[PDB]
């Protein structure tokens, strides 16, 4: 047994096509001086699914009105193992199908 | 990269003569490095640092030469909230390194004239929180006489009045009394986190250097 | 009602178990309500219009296990470059082709340039003899070693084996690096840099470090 969480939402008028060729992580001195989880506020992704200009993945986070973009696939990689170590894991039965995908094909 | 890690080493001639004697100092105390290097052609300097509790191979903090501008920190995992420093002097640059000294962060700390393959070892910092000391069983306490820096190869603290110790069991018969610059809580109230390993990878350079007043340690060949 | 969960505290929701599935009302009910202490949300699309959003136990997942973790990543490195750093490692196979440590503990592979750092109670300890100034010491783990040698200032070589850490691995490329005989039960690690080859040479055939007696025993 453990605590219960979020749902998956429909009818969103917000979209993806604002990006305009803004297809990277083009932020890095932010991530020398990382907000921790304490501090977040969301945290996105996609896998490039939408774009030309992008083919695997990224992702963006947003922190006290605060945003940049950021590669997805360490994330992937590691949380799984992090609810692993954390005896978790398990909770992902479910949502880890989902995130499948975006871990790097190697 | 700008740089990888460095693939030969140079140490200066003064390297020993000019690298002063490992200190003591209290946790939590703000301690900065200093250091004097005169104009050279090494596009780069970096400062460099051993950590001895826990810690192998090196990280590197490395500087723009001339303009002081940051080019590569790896001291960030320990070090996350260390500043560093930098101050052209017409005559010759001046660098150094800011921190809260603590048990993670004892080590050694040298400065380093770098290009993108080759590197000159300049001088040598060690710092400590702890010493190891080893007393006989019925003798009484032994009782050091640490000083300022004075000069030689004499273990010093900059606050040697506010030396403390304390015992942490037997070894091999011998009774191991630690000393330590105390006052971070009033009077005898701190008592600084027992040491997890020995010898560490501050050990064979420390008990190198002498310690003034009768005591015992246990030496390298 | 609100109150302390942290690490892995599914006791007290065990029977406090409140409770959210469906798509609609922007998870209003659970997610701003518990905005009272703390909510902090991941969201990612199923299809244009349509989305999935994760509400979490932030400040539980905001334990000492993030505190650890903080400082092992730049999640802004790309891949190309990631497989360029993996050069650096020898791998010498597939280039080939009462308890004492209940008082003391160790912090293991800080600022290791290809695996994650972690803290443990351990023994860690030398061999009965040592010809100086080629140093060597070890550490333990309830069932794998782990070692560490080298004299000179850069990074030195590493040996593990047991039964390794499972998940243990900062990168997602290949783990899989090690021996054709390896054991029916049991696990290697050994990471060195890649110029050892010209120094290193027990890596260049079958064995070391045992007088004819390498299996551990089981019949
Ligand atoms: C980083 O700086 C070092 C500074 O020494 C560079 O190595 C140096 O390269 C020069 C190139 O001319 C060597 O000088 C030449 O060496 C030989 C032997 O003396 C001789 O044929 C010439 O008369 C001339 O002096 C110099 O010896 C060498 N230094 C050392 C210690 O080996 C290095 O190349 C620089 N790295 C990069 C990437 O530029
Ligand atoms: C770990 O070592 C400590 C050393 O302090 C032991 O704690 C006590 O140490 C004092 C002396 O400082 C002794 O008089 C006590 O008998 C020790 N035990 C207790 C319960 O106070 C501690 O016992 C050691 N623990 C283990 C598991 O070996
Ligand atoms: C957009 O907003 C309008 C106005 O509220 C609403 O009718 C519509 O369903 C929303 N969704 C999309 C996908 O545009
Ligand atoms: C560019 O961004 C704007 C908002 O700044 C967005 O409305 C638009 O869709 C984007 N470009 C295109 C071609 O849609
Ligand atoms: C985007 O997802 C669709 C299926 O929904 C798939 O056909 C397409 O290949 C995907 N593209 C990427 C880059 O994942
Ligand atoms: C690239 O754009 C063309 C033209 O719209 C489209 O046919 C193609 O599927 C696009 N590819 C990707 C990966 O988005
Ligand atoms: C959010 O915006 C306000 C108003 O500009 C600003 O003061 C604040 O610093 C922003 N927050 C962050 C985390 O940048
Ligand atoms: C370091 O110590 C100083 C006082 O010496 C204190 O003001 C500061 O908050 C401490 N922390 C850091 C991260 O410097
Ligand atoms: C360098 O140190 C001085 C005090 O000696 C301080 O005022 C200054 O801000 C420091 N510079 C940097 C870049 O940290
Ligand atoms: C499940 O949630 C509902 C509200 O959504 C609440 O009334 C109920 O008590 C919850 N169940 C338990 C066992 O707490
Ligand atoms: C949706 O939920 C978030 C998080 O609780 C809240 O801040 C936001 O105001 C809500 N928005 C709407 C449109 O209900």
């Amino acid at each position: 047994w453990f605590p219960l969480y979020f749902e998956a939402e429909c009818n969103l008028n917000y979209t993806l096509q604002y990006v305009n060729h803004s297809c990277d992580y083009s932020v890095r001195q932010s991530s020398v001086s990382f907000p921790p989880w304490r501090d977040i506020d969301s945290v996105t992704f996609v896998p490039r699914n939408l774009s030309n200009c992008s083919a695997h993945g990224l992702a963006v986070i947003v922190a006290g009105n605060q945003t940049w973009y950021v590669n997805p696939f360490s994330l992937a990689h590691l949380l799984d193992a992090i609810y692993n170590v954390l005896g978790i894991e398990d909770l992902s039965a479910n949502f880890r199908r989902q995130l499948a995908p975006y871990r790097h094909t190697l | 990269f700008a740089t990888a890690d460095i693939a030969e080493k140079m140490w200066a001639e003064n390297y020993e003569t000019t690298s002063p004697a490992p200190v003591l100092v209290a946790e939590g105390e703000q301690v900065t490095i200093p250091c004097t290097v005169m104009t050279h052609s090494w596009p780069m300097v970096s400062i460099r640092a051993r950590f001895c509790r826990s810690h192998d191979g090196s990280d590197e903090l490395i500087l723009d030469a001339v303009k002081g501008h940051r080019l590569m920190n790896g001291l960030q995992y320990r070090l996350p909230y260390a500043t560093w420093n930098f101050s052209q002097l017409h005559l010759g640059q001046i660098f150094s390194l800011t921190f809260n000294v603590s048990t993670d962060t004892a080590g050694m700390y040298e400065c380093v004239l770098r290009n993108y393959s080759h590197g000159l070892i300049m001088q040598r910092f060690v710092i400590l929180t702890q010493l190891e000391t080893l007393s006989r069983p019925d003798e009484p306490c032994c009782t050091p006489a640490l000083g300022r820096y004075s000069l030689g190869d004499q273990i010093w603290s900059p606050t040697p009045w506010r030396l403390r110790n304390h015992d942490c069991g037997m070894y091999r018969g011998f009774q191991r009394n630690y000393f330590y610059i105390g006052r971070a809580d009033a009077e005898d109230c701190w008592k600084p986190a027992c040491p997890d390993e020995e010898p560490d990878r501050c050990w064979t350079v420390i008990q190198r250097y002498r310690l003034p007043g009768d005591c015992y340690r246990s030496q390298p060949h | 009602a609100f109150h302390l969960l942290l690490n892995t505290y599914g006791r007290p929701i065990r029977f406090l178990r409140e409770n959210t599935t469906q798509c609609t009302y922007n998870s209003s009910l659970r997610n701003s309500t518990v905005v009272r202490e703390n909510a902090i949300s991941f969201n990612f699309f199923q299809s244009y219009n349509q989305y999935y959003v994760f509400h979490m136990p932030r400040c539980l997942f905001a334990g000492p296990l993030a505190e650890q973790f903080l400082n092992q990543v730049d999640l802004t490195e790309t891949l190309e470059r990631y497989q360029q750093r993996l050069n650096t490692y020898a791998l010498v196979s597939k280039d080939l082709a009462h308890r004492p440590h209940f008082n003391q503990t160790c912090i293991l592979f800080d600022g290791h340039d290809l695996l994650f750092s972690t803290v443990t109670p351990c023994l860690h300890q030398g061999f009965y003899l040592m010809d100086e100034l080629r140093y060597v010491k070890i550490t333990l783990t309830e069932d794998f070693f782990v070692v560490t040698v080298s004299i000179d200032d850069d990074t030195p070589m590493l040996l593990i084996f047991g039964h390794l850490p499972r998940v243990l691995f900062k990168a997602p490329y290949q783990r899989d690096n090690f021996i054709l005989r390896q054991t029916e039960k049991h696990e290697l690690l050994v990471l060195v840099k890649k110029t050892q080859l010209n120094r290193h040479s027990y890596l260049k055939d079958s064995d070391f470090l045992d007088a004819a007696l390498d299996f551990n025993y089981l019949d």
